[PDB]
C-alpha cells in the first residue's frame, strides 16, 4: 500500500470500460477515498455519466469494508451507491442505484462485469 | 474543415482540442465506443461528429448544454457543437423544425435523425402541435418555445396526458419507445416558484414539473397542494429556510408527517384515476451506527425514521416516538451483539436481535408491527469458495440479502431477510435443479437449519443448471423452503428473485395475482428484475410514474404479506 508520488493520484472515475459490460478496476483508488471525496461513474452505454460523494465508510468485518455515497444531481431521498470490497480476495461488489436504472458490478482481480439487474437471473418456474 | 477519426487519434474517443473547425468521423474499420468533447477550447470552435459504423457510439455530454447524460450516436447521425467561452460549454446545433401554419392544430414533420428540435416562435406558432407516431425507435426530440402566446402538445401519443403547455422558456425532451408506441418524457425543465409569490396554497399547476422553493425571506408556515391536476403532473417542494414548515395532507394520499425542514425535499405526483397526489419522495431521518441513539426516539418530523444500533451506540431499551401521524414508519437495524427491547405507548413490547431489520408503522391506535423476520441459512459450495475466495463467497450472498431487504422495504413488503448462519458445504447433486430437491433432505444442511432455527435455506453453488441459473420452490412449505443460484450466469440480484418464488410469486404473465410486472420502462423482481420493487398497484415507477401493478390481477406485495409471517414462524423459540 505505501508508495510515493502515486498515492496522491485521486481520480474520480472508479472503473473503466474495456452478458454485460467488461470493466477494469483498481481497488487502491477507493481505499484512498475518505468521507466527502468525489467519485465518478461512467457507463455511457447504459446512459449513466454522473458524480457522487462518499458519505459513509463502514468496516463490515476484518476483511470487508463498505463505502456508501450519494449522487450530486439525482433524487437525494432515494438514489445512492455502495462499494463493498474484500481485501484478502481481491473481490469488489458495487450497487449503483439511479432513477434511470440499477446496475451491479462484480469484480475479481482487477477485472469485473457491470450489467443491468435483469441479466442477474434467468430461470423457469419449478413444479412438482 | 479538418477530418479526424479514432485511428488518427490514438484509437481514442477524446476529441482533441486546438482545431477551429473539426470533423470527427466514425466508420466500421475506424470506431470507438465512448466519445467526449475537449474542455479546453476557444470561443467559436466547431466540432462535428459523423458516424457510418454498424456499432453505436456514446458521447459524454457533461460539458455541453444538453440536459441528457449520454448521447446515442448511430449510423447516419450528424451532431454539431459550437463552443462558448461565456458559458464554458459546447452548444449543440440540432436540426430545427417549426410549425408554419398559425392554425389550431399542426402535425410536426420529423426526420430520421436520432435527435431533433421542435422550436416554437412568435412568427412560427400553432395552438396545438402534435408529435408524429411510429418514428425510428429511440428518436429524441427537444420541444422548446420562445413565443409570447402559449401553446401545448397533443397528448394522444404521449405516455401520460400531463400539462405539456409551452410558454416562453419551456423545454421538454421526449424519446419515442416503439414497444409502447408512445413519446416518453426524459427531461422536463422545471417551472420554479418561490413560495412567497404564491402564498400558502397553489390553486393549479401550469406545467408537468413545478418546483416550489422555501428559504429565508421566502417562507410560509404551511402549504396546500392543488385539488386536481393533469395525470402525472409533479410538484417538488424544497427548503433552505432555517425554520420548518408543514405540507398539509389534504389532496395527498398520505396522512404521514410532511414537515419541511432545512434541506428537505418532497416530491408529489398526481394520479388522475385516483384523484389525489401520490407521495413518491420524502426525507428519512437516519441515526447511524456512529451517532448517539436516544432512549426515547424523537417525535416524527418526516415520514420515516431509521435507527442503526451498533456496539458503540447500543441501547438496552428503545421507546417508539410518542407523537406521530398515521403512516409514519420507523425502521430499526441492529449490528450489536446484545438485544434491544422496543416499546410503545399502546403496550407494544418486543425485541430486536443482532443482524435483524425491523419496521414499525403508526396507526390510529398506536405503533404496529410492519415486518416479519425470516431467518435464512446461507450455504456456499466449496467449488464456489475455490473460485471466488472464502471471504468473497460470503460477501456475494450478503449483498443478495441486502438487495432483497432493500427491494422489500421499497415495496412495503412486510418481511426482512436475516442471515443466522453461514456454512461451507457441497450438496450432492450433478445439477442445480437436483440440488434444490435433495437439499431439503440433506442431513448436514437440515441439522444446521434446526440448530440455528433458520426459517429457510439458500444455496450458492457452481453446478450447471438444467435450463437456468436459479431454482426455488414456489409457495414453499417449511419442507420446501429452499432457494439456489449459481455463479456462472446468475448475479447476486437472483436471490430476491428466488426468495420471491419461495414467498409464492410467479413470473409476469401468470394467471396468479402474485406475479411480476413487466414493462419496457422498468420491471419488478418477478417480471424482469431491473428495478428495486415487487409488483403492487400502490407503487409507481420513480422516474416515469408507471403504476407497478394492477388491482386484483398483478399484486406481488399482497401475496408476500399473506405468507411472510407464516414463513417467519417455520422455526421459532
Ligand atoms: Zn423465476
Amino acid at each position: 500500500s505505501p508508495s510515493e508520488k502515486e498515492r496522491l493520484s485521486q481520480q474520480q472515475i472508479v472503473f473503466n470500460e474495456v452478458k454485460g459490460m467488461v470493466i477494469k478496476y483498481d481497488p487502491k483508488v477507493i481505499e484512498l477515498k475518505k468521507v466527502g471525496d468525489t467519485v465518478k461513474f461512467q457507463m455511457l452505454e447504459y446512459g449513466i455519466n454522473r458524480t457522487g460523494k462518499i458519505v459513509e465508510i463502514e468496516p463490515v468485518d476484518q476483511d470487508i469494508v463498505r463505502w456508501t455515497g450519494r449522487f450530486d444531481q439525482g433524487d437525494p431521498n432515494q438514489n445512492f451507491f455502495t462499494i463493498t470490497q474484500s481485501q484478502k480476495d481481491h473481490y469488489t461488489i458495487m450497487q449503483i442505484f439511479t432513477e434511470k436504472g440499477n446496475y451491479s458490478a462484480e469484480i475479481k482481480d482487477g477485472v469485473g462485469l457491470v450489467q443491468t439487474m435483469d441479466e442477474g437471473v434467468t430461470d423457469q418456474e419449478l413444479h412438482h | 474543415a479538418t477530418v479526424l477519426s479514432p485511428n488518427q487519434n490514438n484509437n481514442s474517443g477524446s476529441i482533441p482540442t486546438g482545431y477551429s473547425d473539426l470533423e470527427f468521423s466514425l466508420a466500421n474499420g475506424n470506431w470507438v465506443k465512448n466519445l467526449s468533447l475537449p474542455t479546453n477550447a476557444n470561443n467559436s470552435d466547431k466540432i462535428t461528429i459523423r458516424s457510418s459504423a454498424a456499432y453505436s457510439s456514446y458521447l459524454d455530454t457533461s460539458n455541453t448544454n444538453i440536459p441528457l447524460e449520454v448521447l446515442k450516436i448511430n449510423s447516419g447521425d450528424v451532431y454539431q457543437f459550437i463552443f462558448n467561452s461565456s458559458q464554458n460549454k459546447w452548444i449543440a446545433q440540432l436540426a430545427t423544425v417549426s410549425p408554419t401554419t398559425g392554425s389550431n392544430y399542426e402535425l410536426i414533420p420529423l426526420t430520421t435523425a436520432t435527435m431533433q428540435k421542435v422550436l416554437i416562435q412568435d412568427d412560427k406558432w400553432a395552438q396545438t402541435i402534435a408529435l408524429p407516431s411510429d418514428v425510428r425507435d429511440g428518436t429524441t426530440v427537444q420541444v422548446v418555445s420562445t413565443a409570447s402566446v402559449s401553446s401545448d402538445i397533443d397528448k394522444t401519443n404521449l405516455l401520460f396526458p400531463s400539462s405539456f403547455t409551452l410558454k416562453n422558456g419551456s423545454e421538454y425532451w421526449f424519446k419515442y419507445y416503439s414497444a409502447l408506441g408512445k413519446w416518453v418524457p426524459e427531461y422536463i425543465k422545471p417551472q420554479k416558484l418561490n413560495v412567497q409569490q404564491i402564498g400558502t396554497s397553489l390553486a393549479a399547476v401550469n406545467s408537468p414539473l413545478t418546483e416550489i422553493a422555501f428559504g429565508d425571506g421566502n417562507w410560509v408556515s404551511n402549504f396546500t397542494l392543488p385539488t386536481t391536476a393533469n395525470d402525472r403532473d409533479r410538484i417538488i417542494i424544497k427548503s433552505t429556510a432555517t425554520w420548518s414548515a408543514k405540507i398539509n395532507n389534504t389532496n395527498v394520499n398520505s396522512q404521514a408527517t410532511l414537515t419541511l425542514k432545512t434541506g428537505d425535499q418532497y416530491e408529489f405526483m398526481y394520479v388522475s384515476d385516483k384523484g389525489y397526489w401520490q407521495l413518491i419522495s420524502s426525507p428519512t431521518k437516519v441515526i447511524d451506527s456512529t451517532a448517539t441513539i436516544p432512549a426515547i426516539l424523537p417525535n416524527m418530523t418526516q415520514p420515516t425514521l431509521k435507527v442503526k444500533l451498533s456496539t458503540s451506540n447500543w441501547q438496552p431499551t428503545l421507546q417508539l416516538p410518542a407523537q406521530a401521524q398515521v403512516g409514519d414508519k420507523v425502521v430499526i437495524v441492529s449490528n450489536a451483539s446484545a438485544d434491544t427491547y422496543i416499546n410503545a405507548a399502546n403496550g407494544l413490547s418486543t425485541a430486536i436481535k443482532n443482524g435483524e431489520n425491523r419496521r414499525f408503522i403508526y396507526t390510529a391506535q398506536g405503533w404496529t408491527v410492519d415486518s416479519y423476520t425470516i431467518d435464512m441459512l446461507l450455504v456456499s459450495s466449496p467449488e464456489v469458495n475455490s473460485i471466488l475466495g472464502e471471504s468473497a463467497a460470503k460477501l456475494r450472498m450478503i449483498e443478495g440479502v441486502n438487495l432483497t431487504n432493500l427491494t422489500a422495504e421499497n415495496s412495503n413488503a412486510r418481511f426482512y431477510l436475516r442471515d443466522v448462519g453461514y456454512i461451507t458445504y457441497k450438496i450432492p447433486a450433478a445439477t442445480l435443479k437436483e440440488a434444490i430437491s435433495t437439499g431439503r433432505d440433506d442431513t448436514t444442511v437440515q441439522n444446521e437449519r434446526k440448530r440455528i432455527l433458520a426459517d429457510g435455506v439458500y444455496y450458492q453453488g457452481n453446478e450447471p443448471g438444467d435450463g437456468g441459473c436459479g431454482w426455488a420452490w414456489i409457495n414453499a412449505s417449511a419442507y420446501n423452503m429452499i432457494g439456489a443460484n449459481d455463479i456462472a450466469g446468475c448475479s447476486f440480484a437472483a436471490m430476491r428473485h428466488e426468495v420471491g418464488h419461495n414467498l409464492g410469486l410467479y413470473h409476469n404473465g401468470s394467471t396468479n395475482i402474485g406475479s411480476g410486472f413487466a414493462h419496457p420502462l422498468g420491471s419488478t423482481a418477478m417480471g424482469g428484475n431491473n428495478i428495486n420493487f415487487y409488483s403492487s398497484p400502490y407503487l409507481y415507477n420513480p422516474k416515469y410514474g408507471v403504476r407497478l401493478g394492477e388491482e386484483g390481477k398483478i399484486d406481488a406485495v399482497s401475496v408476500i404479506n399473506l405468507n411472510a409471517q407464516k414463513i417467519s414462524l417455520y422455526n421459532h423459540h
